[PDB]
């Protein structure tokens, strides 16, 4: 019944500030508190705070009541989270809960919004140059391999697919790494039989929607 | 030989059906004429469980105050679902009356006579009783009016002082007076009220000490709410039909604990308000003419403290309320329903 | 404040199997001690409040139990569905989680080695790239050796998430260079230290060579 649904994922450069928001639906909004989460990567769940609708009365966890507000609309049944001072260590997926005590407060959170993924950098919109990793010799293990390296963009992510989606079958796709510049990179391969390298053509179609950069970049081998 | 049991509750009082004043219409009709003379049976040999964070008389109580507000203090205009719901709204004769909460037939009310007890625990000085003290339906936030004290030291009330999200009731032993005035004669909704603040900072420098004992004696601070309706950033409260809001940041001169004379705070009179029954707001009519006033009694304070993570040495606590079932419950603590068998 | 620990931090299961996960805190706690499932990019989802109730719609085949300070979320019949890091809570404080990895067999890595192409190099950098496909388990070491020089601090590594069928991952290995300082150098390879293998593997080239 209870369903909560986030605004999509922000991009901000430091100092700037956010403003995440939490439709509610499916149940009494002001009866029952709504918590607000973050998770950077590889941590774990970190409470910032938590909201009351009935009254809009707050409560955070160290040190982010100097820089969120948590508000809400009790007629539209909408939290909304505002952080000001943006770091780049508040990197991190927001999430929106509700407690599933009618009235009390027992921090057992039955619905969640699906989250929001916040990015705090200094890095401008950058598109990725694409190179091939071209195949090797006659490789052992039961087949050969070829991949395409995407280098120097910013922000994720960017979409790789193999012949226009055809080529599904042994599709490795790494997740991406961040670079000391600032900038991600990744590579996406393959591994194909030995004897396919001359007949068939291997492409991988690379795609980067926040710079509007489409590659489709043909992997062969270099005689 | 009896177990703890929820049932419905009638109330008693001594309203006097020939006046205007709509707490006395509503428990006119509502009650029944109080006890002449009771007598309740101390328990002998008897340690019973109370819980007031989870008693179900608090849940009647709000029953009825709601429908008390609602037959008597309607508005002008009013947040219905969707729709604007237009109506008369003359003013109205307010001023709460005590009501006694009684069990029927086959059922009676445990009484935990402990002069130091929370709320939540175990009671070795029990006893039953027929009906509740008389108890007013005073409807404040931060600052709990016009209630009973605690009969010997401060009494620190929560369900879980882990829990930051759990209203802590401070009951006091010794009532701080506050006189809030409109007077008679500009702005027609400027208010005030006095403090002593000379009393004042020494009961509120007697809670830190109390809170102290409960927060391994780490440093108390107390700090203005930081945000939320006005109704709880402020001393929200109902005097001769009139809704006050007053801003209470000097009330909370941690400087001052440990300055002290008369504390005279900003007030308003505001038509337009935020319903505690429910939702939506209500307008009303300006107030009425001539001096607007009411002296009340701080018997207790609402306080919300801080998930400061408690990696730091302060402990900061910042004026709460607005779920108006707890006013009830700092009011029913002592008593709990049972069932004979 | 209220540590959570949560015990095994990694764990390898095998599908239908019984699963129990304890969870300790730093002081006496009652029953107030609630579990969820998280998986990757989705919300978490509440399984058990308060010790031993089970949510509605949570499949009967989880339990919980446990008091004061060590608490045990079990899975009977363990399914495909089951699993994900799983979380204990305590009002604010979360636990860092415990994930679940379908156990498979010993998978040795094949190895592959990429140097940079022609169309990088003029961009000033090179990137050597070493490709550790289908294996198990997880862990494995990989030494990028130039000229015999061990690099360290000059490649960042990706794995990814274990496969959905055959249950093995795969690495990657980005050996970043400048220019200049990759045409130095000719010999570029990349150790692979792995627990299905009975030795070393050292896949290379040579800079200039075919
Ligand atoms: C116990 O409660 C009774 C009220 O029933 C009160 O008169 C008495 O002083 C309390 N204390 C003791 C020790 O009985
Ligand atoms: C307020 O407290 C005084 C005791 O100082 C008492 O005489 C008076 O009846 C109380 N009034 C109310 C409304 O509680
Ligand atoms: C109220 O309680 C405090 C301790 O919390 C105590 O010091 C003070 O004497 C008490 N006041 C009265 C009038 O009993
Ligand atoms: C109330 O007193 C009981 C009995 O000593 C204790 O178990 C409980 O923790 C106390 N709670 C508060 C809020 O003081
Ligand atoms: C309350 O204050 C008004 C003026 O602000 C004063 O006339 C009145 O006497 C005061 N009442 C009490 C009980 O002190
Ligand atoms: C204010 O409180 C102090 C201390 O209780 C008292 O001495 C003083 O008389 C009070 N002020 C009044 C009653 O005007
Ligand atoms: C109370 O007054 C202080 C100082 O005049 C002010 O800073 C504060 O904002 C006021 N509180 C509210 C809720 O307006
Ligand atoms: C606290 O009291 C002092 C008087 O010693 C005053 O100067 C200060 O402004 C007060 N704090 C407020 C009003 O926030
Ligand atoms: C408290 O009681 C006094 C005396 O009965 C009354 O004048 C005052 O209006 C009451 N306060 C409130 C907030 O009802
Ligand atoms: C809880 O789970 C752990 C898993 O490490 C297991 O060893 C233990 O037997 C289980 N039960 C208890 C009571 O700890
Ligand atoms: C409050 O709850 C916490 C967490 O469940 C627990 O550690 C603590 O013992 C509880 N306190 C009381 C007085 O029950």
């Amino acid at each position: 019944r209870a369903h909560l649904v986030q605004s999509g994922t922000a991009m901000k450069k430091p100092g700037a500030s956010v403003r995440v928001s939490c439709q509610t639906s499916g149940y009494t909004f002001t009866a029952h508190i709504l918590f607000w989460f973050r998770q950077a990567p590889g941590r774990g769940l970190e409470w910032v705070g938590w909201i009351k609708p009935q009254y809009g009365a707050v409560n955070f966890g160290g040190g982010f009541r100097d820089r969120v507000t948590l508000t809400r609309d009790v007629y539209r049944e909408i939290a909304y989270m505002d952080i000001r001072g943006l770091k780049p260590d508040d990197t991190a997926v927001y999430y929106c809960a509700r407690d599933r005590s009618y009235g009390d407060s027992s921090w057992a959170l039955d619905a969640w919004g699906q989250g929001t993924t916040v990015v705090v950098s200094a890095a401008s919109t950058k598109g990725p140059s694409v190179f091939p990793l071209a195949p090797s010799k006659s490789t052992s293990g039961g087949t050969a391999a070829l991949g395409c390296l995407v280098k120097d963009y910013f922000p994720e992510p960017v979409t790789v697919s193999w012949n226009s989606g055809a080529l599904t079958s042994g599709v490795h796709t790494f997740p991406a790494v961040l670079q000391s510049s600032g900038l991600y990179s990744l590579s996406s391969v393959v591994t194909v039989p030995s004897s396919s390298l001359g007949t068939q053509t291997y492409i991988c179609n690379v795609n980067h929607k926040p710079s509007n950069t489409k590659v489709d970049k043909k992997v062969e081998p270099k005689s | 030989v009896w177990k703890d049991a929820d049932t419905t509750l009638f109330c008693a009082s001594d309203a006097k059906a020939h006046e205007t004043e709509v707490h006395n219409v509503w428990a006119t009709h509502a009650c029944v004429p109080t006890d002449p003379n009771p007598q309740e049976i101390h328990l002998e040999n008897v340690t019973e469980n109370f819980n007031m964070w989870k008693n179900n008389m608090v849940e009647q109580m709000q029953e009825d105050v709601i429908s008390l507000w609602d037959q008597s203090l309607q508005p002008c205009v009013k947040l219905t679902g969707g729709s604007v719901i237009k109506q008369a709204c003359p003013k109205i004769s307010f001023d709460p009356i005590p009501i006694h909460y009684c069990t029927p037939a086959g059922y009676v009310i445990l009484k935990c006579n402990d002069k130091n007890f929370n709320g939540t625990g175990p009671c070795k000085n029990v006893s039953s009783v027929q009906c509740t003290h008389g108890i007013k339906p005073v409807v404040s936030t931060q600052l709990l009016l016009n209630g009973s004290l605690a009969e010997e030291e401060i009494i620190i009330r929560s369900e879980n002082l882990t829990n930051n999200a759990k209203t802590i009731i401070v009951h006091l032993n010794k009532s701080v007076e506050i006189n809030c005035t409109r007077p008679s004669n500009g702005d027609i909704r400027k208010a005030y009220c006095e403090i002593n603040g000379t009393k004042w900072n020494k009961v509120l420098k007697q809670v830190t000490e109390k809170l102290k004992e409960h927060f391994n004696n780490k440093t108390i601070i107390f700090q203005p709410p930081s945000g939320g309706d006005l109704e709880i950033t402020m001393h929200h409260f109902n005097c001769r039909g009139e809704f006050f809001y007053c801003n209470t940041t000097q009330l909370f001169n941690n400087t001052c604990i440990g300055c002290n004379g008369t504390i005279t705070l900003p007030c308003k009179i505001k038509q337009i308000i935020n319903m505690w029954q429910g939702t939506g707001q209500a307008m009303y009519a300006p107030p009425i003419d001539g001096k607007i006033n009411c002296v009340s009694n701080i018997t207790g304070i609402l306080l919300t403290r801080d998930g400061g993570a408690n990696n730091t040495s302060n402990e900061t606590f910042r004026p709460g309320g607005g779920n108006i079932k707890d006013n009830w419950r700092s009011e029913l603590y002592k008593y709990k329903v049972v069932q004979i068998e | 404040y209220i540590h959570v620990t949560q015990s095994p931090s990694s764990l390898s299961v095998s599908i239908g199997d019984r699963v129990t996960i304890n969870c300790q805190t730093s002081q006496g706690v009652g029953s107030d001690l609630h579990w969820y499932q998280h998986k990757p990019g989705r919300a978490p989802k509440l399984l058990i409040h308060h010790t031993s109730s089970v949510e509605d719609g949570v499949p009967s085949r989880f339990s919980g139990s446990g008091f004061h300070t060590s608490f045990n979320l079990t899975i009977s019949d363990l399914q495909a569905d089951d699993i994900a890091t799983y979380y204990c809570q305590v009002l604010q404080f979360f636990g860092r989680g415990s994930r679940l990895h379908i156990k498979r067999t010993v998978a040795a890595p094949s190895v592959f080695i990429f140097p940079p192409s022609d169309e990088q190099l003029k961009s000033g950098t090179a990137s050597v790239v070493c490709l550790l496909n289908n294996f198990y388990p997880r862990e494995a070491k990989v030494q990028w050796k130039v000229d015999n020089a061990l690099q360290s601090g000059n490649s960042q590594e990706s794995v990814t998430e274990q496969d959905s069928k055959d249950s093995t991952y795969s690495l990657s290995s980005t050996l970043t260079l400048s220019k200049a300082d990759y045409e130095k150098h000719k010999v570029y390879a990349c150790e692979v230290t792995h627990q299905g293998l009975s030795s070393p593997v050292t896949k290379s080239f040579n800079r200039g060579e075919c």
